[PDB]
RNA sequence: GAGAGUGGAAUUUCGUGUGGAGGGGUGAAAUCUACGGAUCUACGAAGGAACGCCAAAAGCGAAGGCAGCUCUCUGGGUCUCUACCGACGCUGGUGUGCGAAAGCAUGGGGAGCGAACGGGAUUAGAUACCCUGGUAGUCCAUGCCGUAAACGAUGAGUGUUCGCCCUUGGUCUAUUCUGAUCUGGGGCUCAGCUAACGCGUUAAACACUCCGCCUGGGGAGUACGGUCGCAAGACCAAAA
């Protein structure tokens, strides 16, 4: 593991390893599963898995990882 | 501010009844008895703790718990086994010590004298 | 010793049925030369869940409470309660400086 | 100890500085 | 004279002690008023 | 545990359900439930791995808190 | 005009397989679905969160299918919370099929019960 | 005592125990 | 918070008094820890033992999970109230 | 340990709220009104006058002398 | 610690309603079990074993060990005293007793678990690990055995040695919130000690009393002999 000394939280420590519309394409397999794997008359899921593809689209890569250098330098004070 | 009690009669024969040795419990009459014995065994009237009272409580203890203790009860045989030594310790300083007492403890106790 | 006999009735015996009780109990303490000093009804009370017996199931009872000097046998005399059927539960315990209200 | 004894039959000398009356404040 | 001090204190409070108890003892139970006294203290019914 | 649902709202029982199962140490009763014996030589272990990282816990939540503190005192 | 007699969805979370078990207010089972009598899943894995979703899912569908409007979910587990909650809300959305009807759930309730140190488990597996 | 130095003492336990168990039923 | 006392635990704790006793136990029916309370260690030996007696005696739950929270002078029996729903306002 | 100590602590059995003379910061050398009032109590104590009589007038001569600084302030006011 | 009573949860089995297709199990499977109706759901019955939460660097015991609750009987410990008594103490060869678990003997009991063993798999093989059945045993009563990494890998005792933070059970003082002093249990540390790791007022520090034990590795805790044991074996224990 790490090397034990000061203080460390870990980045990947939260919420951050759930990439979206995952829920979406679940619900939309279901939706090929229960109406005999059409995309007919059940577009709403696919509506909305593609809103979900372009939500995905305007969000972008962020993670605050600058914590661990906040804790060290309240550390030295 | 009176209490109920204090309007009615006392009754007498039931306080009698309250005190009688059948409604105490086994520690309470040893602790009488103990009592009983180190009075008669003291060398002053506060006397307490001298050598020949401790062997005669230690004698009484000794005689109740041999009657008392189940076979399997191993842990409390332990403590008779360790008053029957400190009755020996005790025994042994009064054979050296306080020869008249040794010989008043022996006689009325009823114990054997081994000096070896 | 002082102890408290504490008594849950059936809820469905009546009055006759816990006075026989308690008064067969308190026959038994005056044989062995022992005082009864208080009696007391502390009424129906809710269980905490149901008591189940022969009967069937009981969500209530009554409680009494008869406090009593005796002999230290008494507590193994008194293993008869565990086969009566007006009674839910029984137990003896030695008497407590407690205020029970 | 005679002069500490002396100035302790005083006022109060023995009172805490602000620093030390703020870590107990900061420590409760 | 401390311990016969002692020894006299010990002995009052076993004697208050005797005392209270006689005292409270108007309120015991005789045999012969048994299951009168059941039956008052079923109607005067403590609370839980 | 039951819960009443109010005006359909299933989320907020389930929510509520949720806190009455955490904060009554049944939640954590059922976590702690195992699927296979235990020895006592084993729990003796167990017992003691969970004081150290307790130990570690406790020492790095005062050291947060002493900063935090600290700093939000002005000094 | 307050009624009492609600049907009961009894949900049972094992580690192997889901019961889910549909009685009225009395314990008379009315229908029944496991992991294994879902029509679709066939072999290999039956301890995934998405087969007890599938399994709520399948019986809430036939509970609108017979037209019951109010029922009580009774829940029991050694899972995580969450996994009851999905279940629950998987049970939901196969009555209802995207949040539109209205609630037949009036109370949930957690059933689970512990040993207090009954039986000796089985010895730990050496894989 | 080490482990290694204790695995010594089990084979030769074992050994013993076998020996015994071979001979010593006859 | 409530704020019970030792003193007060010491006073009252006894397997009659399920009123006082029912603080500590959770909505679980299971015993709380000394360190929710603050009393001291005699007087959690004390509430522990004399709730497992009246647990023994009938007055309290060993458990509450799959029954109703437990009140005292309320009915634990299940009844048909217990859950009832109402559909006019659906 | 002073032997006024008791005395001091027994007026800190009390109205707390007295002086603002601590975070003054003017001087160590001035003593408070709990000091000078476990000082009162202690020579009047060596003076072989009884101790709750005092306390009462120790007391009672607190409560005057603050009383009439009362006044005096009421009259800076009625000034300003 | 021993005795006598008593409680509920859960597991297994059985019964009765409702219901109908699987259940169980794996990395994946199969044996197994189920339409003679299982798993699942409600109520009930029987039985054995262990006592959830409290709950733990807590407590108690010489050690091994000791956990639901009530009562009986009982061993030890702590505190306080202007009480007694008057060195009666420590250690302890040879001896005596106690002593996990497994095992043995006799009689009971048997839910769950499970050496052996049967089967299903994996594998090159698989006398295993995984799955499924499962005997002895695990439990009780009365005896035997006498061993464990029986470990703090630290014999028992006594005196002395800077402090800080907690905590068990008391007592005193309190000045409304804490101090003091005993008592055990923990964490950290000035010294000092240590091959190093570390120990550190519960020492592995500064000293002392008494006992046990060691003298390169292997051969070997083996051979022989004696004693003990119903056996299994145990204790003392070499040499080439
Ligand atoms: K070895
Ligand atoms: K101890
Ligand atoms: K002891
Ligand atoms: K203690
Ligand atoms: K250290
Ligand atoms: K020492
Ligand atoms: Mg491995
Ligand atoms: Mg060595
Ligand atoms: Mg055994
Ligand atoms: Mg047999
Ligand atoms: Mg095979
Ligand atoms: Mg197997
Ligand atoms: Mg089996
Ligand atoms: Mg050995
Ligand atoms: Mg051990
Ligand atoms: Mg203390
Ligand atoms: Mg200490
Ligand atoms: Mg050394
Ligand atoms: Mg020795
Ligand atoms: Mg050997
Ligand atoms: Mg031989």
């Amino acid at each position: 593991g790490r090397k034990a000394g000061n203080l460390y939280i870990n980045p990947k420590k939260l919420g951050n390893l759930a990439k979206p519309c995952m829920k979406e394409m679940v619900s939309f397999l279901n939706c090929m599963a229960l109406n005999n794997i059409k995309d007919d008359k059940c577009e709403k899921q696919k509506q909305l898995l593609s809103v979900c593809m372009q939500g995905q689209s305007d969000h972008k890569n962020k993670s605050w990882g600058n914590i661990n250098y906040h804790l060290q330098r309240l550390t030295r004070g | 501010g009176t209490p109920k009690y204090l309007l009615e009669p006392p009754k007498d024969e039931l306080v009698q009844t309250y005190f009688h040795p059948d409604n105490m419990s086994s520690a309470e009459k040893m602790k009488i008895e103990l009592a009983k014995v180190r009075e008669e065994f003291k060398m002053s009237e506060s006397d307490c703790g001298s050598a020949r009272v401790q062997v005669a409580q230690l004698t009484t203890k000794i005689k109740h718990l041999s009657s008392v203790l189940h076979k399997k009860d191993k842990h409390s045989k332990k403590g008779l086994i360790a008053m029957v030594h400190r009755r020996k310790k005790l025994l042994k300083y009064m054979r050296r010590t306080d020869w008249d007492s040794y010989c008043l403890s022996l006689s009325k106790l009823g114990l054997r004298d081994n000096p070896d | 010793p002082l102890y408290d006999c504490m008594l849950l009735f059936k809820p469905i015996i009546r009055k006759e049925g816990l006075i026989d009780l308690v008064a067969r109990i308190g026959k038994h303490v005056y044989s062995k030369n022992g005082v009864l000093t208080e009696v007391k009804s502390f009424g129906k009370v809710e269980l905490g869940y149901g008591i189940k017996k022969l009967d069937g199931r009981h969500y209530q009872g009554q409680l009494m409470q008869i406090t009593m000097m005796a002999t230290p046998n008494i507590n193994k005399e008194l293993h008869y309660l565990n086969k009566d059927d007006k009674l839910l539960r029984w137990l003896l315990v030695k008497h407590r400086d407690i205020k029970i209200g | 100890m005679h002069y500490m004894g002396l100035f302790s039959k005083a006022g109060n000398i023995f009172r805490q500085p602000r620093a030390m009356q703020a870590a107990n404040a900061m420590l409760q | 004279e401390f311990w016969r001090m002692t020894g006299l204190k010990r002995e009052e409070k076993k004697k208050a002690r005797k005392k209270l108890l006689h005292e409270q003892s108007s309120l015991w139970i005789e045999p012969k008023e048994l299951e009168k006294k059941i039956t008052e203290a079923l109607v005067d019914s403590t609370t839980l | 545990i039951r819960v009443k649902v109010f005006s359909g709202d299933l989320d907020k029982a389930l929510t509520i359900l949720q806190r009455k199962m955490q904060s009554s140490g049944m939640e954590r009763l059922i976590k702690a439930q195992q699927t296979h014996h235990i020895k006592n030589s084993e729990k003796k272990v167990l017992a003691r791995k969970n004081l150290e990282r307790k130990i570690k816990s406790i020492d790095f939540a005062r050291k947060l808190q002493s900063i935090l503190i600290k700093k939000v005192r002005g000094l | 005009n307050l009624e009492t007699n609600a049907d009961i969805i009894h949900i049972k979370l094992l580690r192997n397989n889901t019961f889910v078990t549909v009685t009225d207010s009395k314990g008379n089972v009315k229908c029944k679905a496991t992991s294994g009598s879902l029509p679709d899943l066939k072999g290999g894995r039956k301890m995934t969160s998405y087969t007890a979703d599938a399994t709520a899912e399948n019986i809430g569908r036939r509970v609108k299918a017979m037209g019951l409007k109010s029922v009580v979910v009774k829940v029991n587990g050694f899972t995580h919370f969450k996994k009851k909650r999905n279940a629950i809300v998987a049970f939901r959305s196969g009555y209802s099929n995207s949040r539109n009807d209205q609630n037949p759930i009036v109370y949930i309730e957690d059933t689970t019960r512990k040993a207090h140190n009954g039986c000796r488990l089985p010895r730990k597996r050496r894989v | 005592d080490s482990v290694k130095k204790k695995r010594k003492k089990k084979m030769n336990k074992h050994k013993y125990r076998k020996l015994r168990k071979k001979q010593g039923r006859k | 918070k409530a704020e019970i006392t030792t003193e007060e635990v010491l006073k009252k704790a006894d397997f009659r008094n399920v009123r006082f006793l029912a603080q500590f136990i959770t909505e679980a029916g299971i015993l709380v820890k000394r360190k929710q309370t603050g009393i001291s260690a005699k007087a959690q030996r004390k509430i522990a033992r004399e709730i497992k007696t009246a647990r023994a005696f009938g007055l309290m739950p060993f458990t509450t999970m799959g029954t109703k929270a437990f009140t005292f002078g309320k009915t634990m029996e299940n009844r048909d109230q217990d859950f009832e729903y109402e559909v006019i306002d659906d | 340990v002073l032997p006024e100590d008791p005395y001091v602590r027994r007026f800190a059995r009390k109205h707390p709220e007295a002086k603002l003379v601590e975070p003054n910061k003017v001087s160590a050398f001035i003593p408070d009104p709990a000091r000078v009032y476990g000082c009162r109590v202690l020579e009047l104590t060596k003076n072989g006058i009884s101790e709750d009589d005092a306390m009462s007038v120790a007391n009672m001569e607190y409560l005057a002398e603050r009383k009439e600084k009362k006044k005096a302030y009421k009259r800076l006011k009625e000034l300003a």
